[PDB]
Formats: C-alpha cells, sequence, structure tokens
RNA sequence: AGCUAGUAGGUGGGGUAACGGCUCACCUAGGCGACGAUCCCUAGCUGGUCUGAGAGGAUGACCAGCCACACUGGAACUGAG
RNA sequence: CCGCAGAAGAAGCACCGGCUAACUCCGUGCCAGCAGCCGCGGUAAUACGGAGGGUGCAAGCGUUAAUCGGAAUUACUGGGCGUAAAGCGCACGCAGGCGGUUUGUUAAGUCAGAUGUGAAAUCCCCGGGCUCAACCUGGGAACUGCAUCUGAUACUGGCAAG
RNA sequence: CGGCCCCCUGGACGAAGACUGACGCUCAGGUGCGAAAGCGUGGGGAGCAAACAGGAUUAGAUACCCUGGUAGUCCACGCCGUAAACGAUGUCGACUUGGAGGUUGUGCGCGUGGCUUCCGGAGCUAACGCGUUAAGUCGACCGCCUGGGGAGUAC
C-alpha cells in the first residue's frame, strides 16, 4: 500500500530522468498539483495537465538540458513516519542557495526564498538540486 | 638528508623560536591569542612577535642583541610613560613613548652597537635618539616590512 | 532509519571496560611482592587483594617475598596475563642501581 | 606555474615460479593554480620511473572545472569504491583543512578556503578519486541558471 | 482563565472524573512526533459525564489527593 | 508484570497559619500501569567544568541557588521560623 | 624606592629504527634487557647498557590513572543485514505506527507577532587597573529555552460527510 | 506434496457486468502450521538399516568394504518446535532499456494477463554479482547487528 503520493510522485521523475522518457502520468491531488506548480513556477519542467474527471490524472513532461538530466537530487525531506518543521528562522539553504527546497506554509505552497521573503515558515518537505 | 613537510614545519618553528629567544609554551600562548585575533593570523602573531618588547628594544637599537637587550629589560632601564618595566613579554602599543631610565646613561658598548646597526640596516618605522634617549612608535609593522625567511602557512598548519 | 524502533527501544551506547581490571581511578596502588622469582613476576596481593600479576624491570631480584611495592598499570605484550609493572623507586622497593640514564626510570639517583 | 606533489608510493608484489617480483606504484595528483586537477596512477619497477608515468598519466587526464574565489560553490558529497568524503565552503580567514591526500589536492588546485572531512575508507586512490569526482560534480550558479531557464539574479536573490 | 480540554476514561467514581488528555512532542534527539496520554483526576458537581467524552478540564485550589482540577463545559453531552 | 486496601473518591467531625485520607466513622469498589505500574541497583540537583565544527558525551569539589543530615533510631517543647 | 659587593647563590628531565624531532664509538651475543604499535638482540643490535654529541621541553621533565575527540567504533544529523557481525522457519492476529481522493468547520500538532520569564559569577565582544600577563572588574551580547495572548489552515490530527 | 478412482474441502488465476466505498500495510506481546531424528501408548514389520556381532584392508581400524540384524523407517492418537528451515535476499506498494523461453488461461491466423527459467542496458556494491521476480530510485512497518574466541555457553 501506498502511504506518500508525493514521495512516489518524486521518485517517479527521479526515475524518468534517470531513463530519459518523454512524459509521466500519476493521479492528482491538490497539493500535488500545488507542488507542481511551485516546481513550474522555479523552472525544473515545462507544464503539468489535469485529465479526466473520476480519476484526475496529472500529466506532466520532463525536462532535459545538454542530453543531461536537469534534476540531479531530488530528496523528501519530511517523511510520512518522520515530519520535520523548521521555523523561518533556521530555514536551510539548499546548496547555498544552488539548490531549491519546497516548504508547505500557512500561506499555501512555496519555496524557502519565498517564505524568507514572506515572513513564515512551516513544514519543509522535499530538496531539489 | 631530508625531512618531510612536518619536519621542515618543525624546523622553521625552531628556527623562529631560536632567533627571537621565545620558549615554546609562550609560542602555544602565541598561537592561541592569534587565532582568538581577527583577520589572518600567521602574519598578525608575526607583528606580535614583532611587538614582544626585547625583540622592539633590539630592533629600536639600545641593543644590538636580544640578550643584553632582556638583560637591560630585567634590569629596568627602559621607561614608557615615566615608569620602568622589567617584564620581557610587555607589548608596546602605537604612538606611545618610551625612555631610557638616567642611571643607563653610562652606556658605550651598545651605543657604539647603535651605530653599527646604522652602519648595517635603517628600518621603516622605531625612530630612535641617542642623545635624548627617547622613543616613540610609528605606526603598524607593515607586512612587506617584515624580514624574509618566514613562512606563516606551514606554522599555522603545524600548529593548527 | 528505523526511528520507530529507535523510539521504541533507544540506541544504548556501548560500555568501555578499562584495560586495568584492578583498583580502578588509581595510579599506583599497593600491595606484597609475593614470589619474586618465577620468570620476572611477582604475585601481588593488594590492598584489597586483588591478586595480579606485575613484572620486574632491571636489577632487584632479591627484593623480599614479604615485600610492599606500588603497581602502575601497562602491557609488557609478551607474556600472557601480565598487565601490570612494579614502580622501581617506591617504598620499600629498591632502585635499579649502576643506570645513569633515564632518571625517572627505576628511580636511580644521579652522582 | 604548475606544481609538483606526490601523495602515495606503494610497494606492490607478484608471485613468479623464480620467486617474488616487487614493484613500485606511485599516485601523484597535479594541477594549475585553478581548477584543472588531474590524478595519475602509475606502476613500475623503478621509483622515479613509475613517478613519471604517473605525472605523464595526471597531465593527460587533467580535468578542468570551476570555483568560486578560492572556495567550494556549494557543498558537495563526494562519493566511490567506498570512500564517502565532504566538501565544504569556508570563510576568508580559515586556510585549508582536509586529511592528506585532501589537503594535497586542494592545495595543488589552489583553493584558500576550504573546510572538509573524509568519512569512510582511509585508501588514498579511494579519496583522490572520490574528491575528483566531487569536484567535478559539483556546478556553478551560471550552469545551472542555464539549466533551469533562469537568470542569475532570479537564481541568487 | 486557561482551560484544557481533554477526554475522560471512567465515570465510577462517585463524583471524581478522571480525564485524560493527548500532546503530540517533536522528539528532542529523534524528532518523531509521538503521543503523551497524561491522565489527570478531575472533580465535578453531579456526574455530569459518561465514559468516553470530551470535556474541558480547568486548574483550582487542591480538592483531594493529587486531584486540583474542576470541570467546565462538555462538548460531547454524554 | 501486575501492584495497591487508607488504597481512590464522597458525606460529617477533628486538626493544621493554610486547601487536602492529613486523621477518624459510614458508604461508593475502585485508583495506577508496556506512554513501563511494582520491585531491584546506582545516585544529592541546577547555573556550570572538560571535550566536541556541530549535535552530543562524560562530569557535579573549590564559585553560587535549592534539598537532606549532624554516633544510630524515634519524638515533641520553647520560639514567628 | 635607595644604595653596596666577589656574576657573587640560582638547572635539569625524556628521547635519538620508524610512526615522531635527532648520530657515531665501546660493551652485547635471543643472554641480561627494551617496547604505545610495527616489534628488536644471527659475535657489526643506527632498537639493550655505557661515552660523547644532538634532539624536544624547561623549573620543570618523564611514567601511571581518569574523561572527550580521532571513532561514521551506537550513525537523528551520521551505517548496515546475499557471500565480512547481522532478514525471526513461515503464516494469522491485539495494542501501537502509518494511512487513496474532494467539501464544510476547530486550530491539537505547525508558523508569525507581542509580553513576561532564563538568579548572580564563567562563556563571546568592547574597556580599566594589576610593572605586562595570570587576576579581578564596567557595559553590551549570548543564555532561542519556557510560559501566556491574538492571528493564520498548506499539510498532519478530529467530526460531519461524498 | 506425484499409480488410479470416489467422497469432503482450501487456495490461486483469467475475461467481463454489478455492489460495499478505504473496510488498507506491517505487526511487540499472543495463536497456528512446522522436514528429518527422537519420546509415550496400541498395532504391524517385507526391504533398508543407527546400536551390536563376525569376516576383511590396515602398523592399529572401535571407520570407509561384505555377511546378519535391534531401534527406527509403515498406521492411529499426542508430544517433540529444531535444520545449509537458503533465493543465506522479511512483508506490502509506486516508477525505471530488452532478447531467449516454459507453464496456464482469456479474448480478438493474432492481443493481453498470472507464475517461472537464462543472459544482459542504466543503476548499485569491495568484487563476485543483482539487474522489472533489482542487491536501481523510493514510501510504511517489524526483526537483527555492531572484533574475534569464550558462546548460542553458565545462573
Ligand atoms: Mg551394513
Amino acid at each position: 500500500s501506498m502511504q506518500d503520493p508525493i514521495a512516489d510522485m518524486l521518485t517517479r521523475i527521479r526515475n524518468g530522468q534517470a531513463a530519459n522518457k518523454a512524459a509521466v502520468t500519476m493521479p492528482s491531488s491538490k497539493l500535488k498539483v500545488a507542488i507542481a506548480n511551485v516546481l513550474k513556477e522555479e523552472g525544473f519542467i515545462e507544464d503539468f495537465k489535469v485529465e479526466g474527471d473520476t480519476k484526475p490524472e496529472l500529466e506532466l513532461t520532463l525536462k532535459y538540458f545538454q542530453g543531461k538530466a536537469v534534476v540531479e537530487s531530488i530528496q523528501r525531506v519530511s517523511r510520512p513516519g518522520l515530519r520535520i518543521y523548521k521555523r523561518k528562522d533556521e530555514l536551510p539553504k539548499v546548496m547555498a542557495g544552488l539548490g531549491i527546497a519546497v516548504v508547505s506554509t500557512s500561506k499555501g505552497v512555496m519555496t524557502d526564498r519565498a517564505a524568507r521573503q514572506a515572513g513564515l515558515g512551516g513544514e519543509i518537505i522535499c530538496y531539489v538540486a | 638528508p631530508r625531512i618531510s613537510d612536518y619536519g621542515v614545519q618543525l624546523r622553521e618553528k625552531q628556527k623562529v623560536r631560536r632567533i627571537y629567544g621565545v620558549l615554546e609554551r609562550q609560542f602555544r600562548n602565541y598561537y592561541k591569542e592569534a587565532a582568538r585575533l581577527k583577520g589572518n593570523t600567521g602574519e598578525n602573531l608575526l607583528a606580535l612577535l614583532e611587538g614582544r618588547l626585547d625583540n622592539v628594544v633590539y630592533r629600536m637599537g639600545f641593543g644590538a642583541t636580544r640578550a643584553e637587550a632582556r638583560q637591560l629589560v630585567s634590569h629596568k632601564a627602559i621607561m614608557v610613560n615615566g615608569r620602568v618595566v622589567n617584564i620581557a613579554s610587555y607589548q608596546v602599543s602605537p604612538n606611545d613613548v618610551v625612555s631610557i631610565r638616567e642611571k643607563a646613561k653610562k652606556q658605550s658598548r651598545v651605543k657604539a652597537a647603535l651605530e653599527l646597526a646604522e652602519q648595517r640596516e635603517k628600518p621603516t618605522w622605531l625612530e630612535v635618539d641617542a642623545g635624548k634617549m627617547e622613543g616613540t612608535f610609528k605606526r603598524k609593522p607593515e607586512r612587506s616590512d617584515l624580514s624574509a625567511d618566514i613562512n606563516e602557512h606551514l606554522i599555522v598548519e603545524l600548529y593548527s | 532509519a528505523t526511528v520507530n524502533q529507535l523510539v521504541r527501544k533507544p540506541r544504548a551506547r556501548k560500555v568501555a571496560k578499562s584495560n586495568v581490571p584492578a583498583l580502578e581511578a588509581c595510579p599506583q596502588k599497593r600491595g606484597v611482592c609475593t614470589r619474586v622469582y618465577t620468570r620476572k613476576v611477582c604475585r601481588v596481593r593488594l590492598t584489597n587483594g586483588f591478586e595480579v600479576t606485575s613484572y620486574i624491570g632491571g636489577e632487584g631480584h632479591n627484593l623480599q617475598e614479604h615485600s610492599v611495592i606500588l603497581i602502575r598499570g601497562g602491557r609488557v605484550k609478551d607474556l600472557p596475563g601480565v598487565r601490570y609493572h612494579t614502580v622501581r623507586g617506591a617504598l620499600d622497593c629498591s632502585g635499579v642501581k649502576d643506570r645513569k640514564q633515564a632518571r625517572s626510570k627505576y628511580g636511580v639517583k644521579r652522582p | 606555474e604548475l606544481q609538483e606533489k606526490l601523495i602515495a608510493v606503494n610497494r606492490v608484489s607478484k608471485t613468479v615460479k623464480g620467486g617474488r617480483i616487487f614493484s613500485f606504484t606511485a599516485l601523484t595528483v597535479v594541477g594549475d593554480g585553478n581548477g584543472r586537477v588531474g590524478f595519475g596512477y602509475g606502476k613500475a619497477r623503478e621509483v622515479p620511473a613509475a613517478i613519471q608515468k604517473a605525472m605523464e598519466k595526471a597531465r593527460r587526464n587533467m580535468i578542468n572545472v570551476a570555483l568560486n574565489n578560492g572556495t567550494l560553490q556549494h557543498p558537495v558529497k563526494g562519493v566511490h569504491t567506498g570512500s564517502r568524503v565532504f566538501m565544504q565552503p569556508a570563510s576568508e580567514g580559515t586556510g585549508i583543512i582536509a586529511g592528506g591526500a585532501m589537503r594535497a589536492v586542494l592545495e595543488v588546485a589552489g583553493v584558500h578556503n576550504v573546510l572538509a572531512k573524509a568519512y569512510g575508507s582511509t585508501n588514498p586512490i579511494n579519496v583522490v578519486r572520490a574528491t575528483i569526482d566531487g569536484l567535478e560534480n559539483m556546478n556553478s550558479p551560471e550552469m545551472v541558471a542555464a539549466k533551469r531557464g533562469k537568470s542569475v539574479e532570479e537564481i541568487l536573490g | 482563565i486557561r482551560t484544557l480540554q481533554g477526554r475522560v476514561v471512567s465515570d465510577k467514581m462517585e463524583k471524581s472524573i478522571v480525564v485524560a488528555i493527548e500532546r503530540f512532542v517533536k522528539h528532542p534527539i529523534y524528532g518523531k512526533f509521538i503521543k503523551r496520554t497524561t491522565k489527570l483526576h478531575v472533580h465535578d458537581e453531579n456526574n455530569e459525564c459518561g465514559i468516553g467524552d470530551v470535556v474541558e478540564i480547568r486548574e483550582c485550589r487542591p480538592l483531594s489527593k493529587t486531584k486540583s482540577w474542576t470541570l467546565v463545559r462538555v462538548v460531547e453531552k454524554a
């Protein structure tokens, strides 16, 4: 039984980038389309669409640059068995600012830089590099 | 015979200790305060070692030997702001005033040695005067005005 | 990893036994040098009777079979069961004569 | 302005019907004053011959990478053949803090402020391969902006 | 007014109420949030509770042995 | 691995500077406990000291805040204490 | 503070094959002995003892004992379980940990702001007098931990529910 | 766990239609099954054969070789909870180049499922090797490890 759809999406796109595939489909959710939107805003993918009505499908196409994968390391830091909550002043700097991290905060879903510039923190969920 | 990097590090360390007459625990506390100090460590430590009182007397020119300089310091012949100092590890602050005791005016051998030092070299700082027996500090010692055959990187790696 | 099992049973750090298993937290301990012969060892019953083996170094094989000696911790790496060393130079333990080098060793006085 | 620093000399031995044939192997890394590093693993029956073979191998396989004024662009983790190394940037008044082989290869590369630590095994060939792979996998803000499609100002803030 | 919210266990104590509260605390060396079932003894007026209902508790003066609590509101109607 | 019988609570009385099974009489038949009850071993606690890049680990003399004791074991009187 | 006198009375400890800093001569023949580890003594021991010299420290120097790091060698940060230590012989099942997707609500976890509170000395920075220093001392910062109030709802909790 | 037949009965899988609508996953404790050997009681006992006897090689042979043969191996009712109980790889899921096949269906001479065998791409390890049935990337949980002997040993 699957216990983490977000981590399943992350490992799906990671092995898709490793296999150099075109597109990937998955079941959808509000937090899934939110993290997909903030990932597109950060600029790691091109686009994502929702298909179907009774079973929403997040069809997303991957990105490649110079024959290499755009992402290098994706890691889920807020496990469903080990949640992680850090305040605003102790938000980490992934790769000293070169990487990125997703943070589920009180004002929706944003990144570490957006959380610092907005002035609030929350559950930091994933590291993307 | 050629010793490795640790060997040449300790050789340069003991060379500095021999040419400055400084024991090991003194240089260890010197390295401690230098690592406490701001900015760099090795060249600031060299500046502190230059700010050693016997070295500052030798490089002002009141004695052409650090041994007789320490002898004169122990005999209390250097008056900073009028008061004597017996301790050889006294640090000299910049733009200060140092003077020679009146009982130390009976001086000919180290005065001829001062003339010999004037014949040998002439640094930038440490203005000296043989007649008035006075002296002052001009500014901080420069890293380029610091003498050669000194390496800070191997020293700070040996004591790090 | 396995944080549920770790919070159910906590990670227990492994204990570290002392290399000197007799009269711990003590640099030098007393004792009676019984059997000062075989082959350079004494069976020392200490102040509480832990009955250690000790190695004798240098001269002084004529030490008394009931003599107060001091014991320091040290493995000889040449004999089994020898983990202690006699402290030559202590009370009732005649220091090794004719050893003018290593003054701190054997407690020898210099001329 | 290239530098010369040997890091490992070992004495291997093969067995033949006549007896034992001893040989000398030399690991030695070299490089330029900034960025370009390359390590060489030579093996011969004479020590200077093996040193020169390792030197030629290193000058052939000298790899290129960038940096940021004598420090890492970001903390990297070099993992190869059972050797974990941690490359981490530092402040200006630090120096070079690393192992033996890592300190030598970083002093060859010409960094000024890098703190490091070598976990895992302590094999010289393995740790130099690990730190070379870590430096090679280390990227730059310009190339990550070109890969993400954004600008350097948007990626810095 | 500093009241707390809890859940009772039994109500067969002849005008005495045993409550239990739960808290999620981050572990100081493991980080995993676990539960802490802190049980308390509460004094009531006329046995206005049943088995397993959510109530509100208030700290007051000591009324018996390790029982210095009073009931405020019942948000379950048992 | 089950423990507790003044045990857990209520009613009335006593007493304490003071609430309170604190203590009695009568009822209710319960209270705690694998989130470790009970039992056994060790141990004064904290600001701190050492060490460690950190998180931690070890350690509570001299300097201070709190607790307990004055050969051992029981008590109460004076006194505001 | 001032004078006086013959420099007058004022120096050792450990090691030199390597790790780890610096060599020779004699005794020595697995013997006495050294040794933290690799370990040495084959009538030539750079490794035992003696002589010199040098090395390192210095009114201290060696040895022992105790704690932390190195040790990622109890791994949350920061590890593994095919063959090196290590997947219960297998299955079912209670507590317990996790829970597919959407709406309404609570803020319990979560975060933001504010207030109170973390004795005083040590600790960090700026200064002062101790001949300098050790020492003590003024100010600042740290003590970010705890508690209360008001807000947020993305997610994890609960209910009504699809 | 395989000679055939009858009776009773479990589980698995396939193509479709409908319903319940998260009823789900691991499980500490507990329960059940659990190879062979062995034990208790009652039977049977052909062949094999622990123990044992004799003959052989051998320097000796309490062993390997033959001659016989008790227990056991066969049945029923209960214990015994141990194995190199191994795929030395715990269970449930998600995603990630292919060939050669085997078995068993279902649909339209061809398509898609379940299980399984061999080699190999990426990837992972110290290598051997694994490699869509991963030892690849992950998610949930349990169990076990942390130098060898002592020792799976004493109380
Ligand atoms: Mg037979």
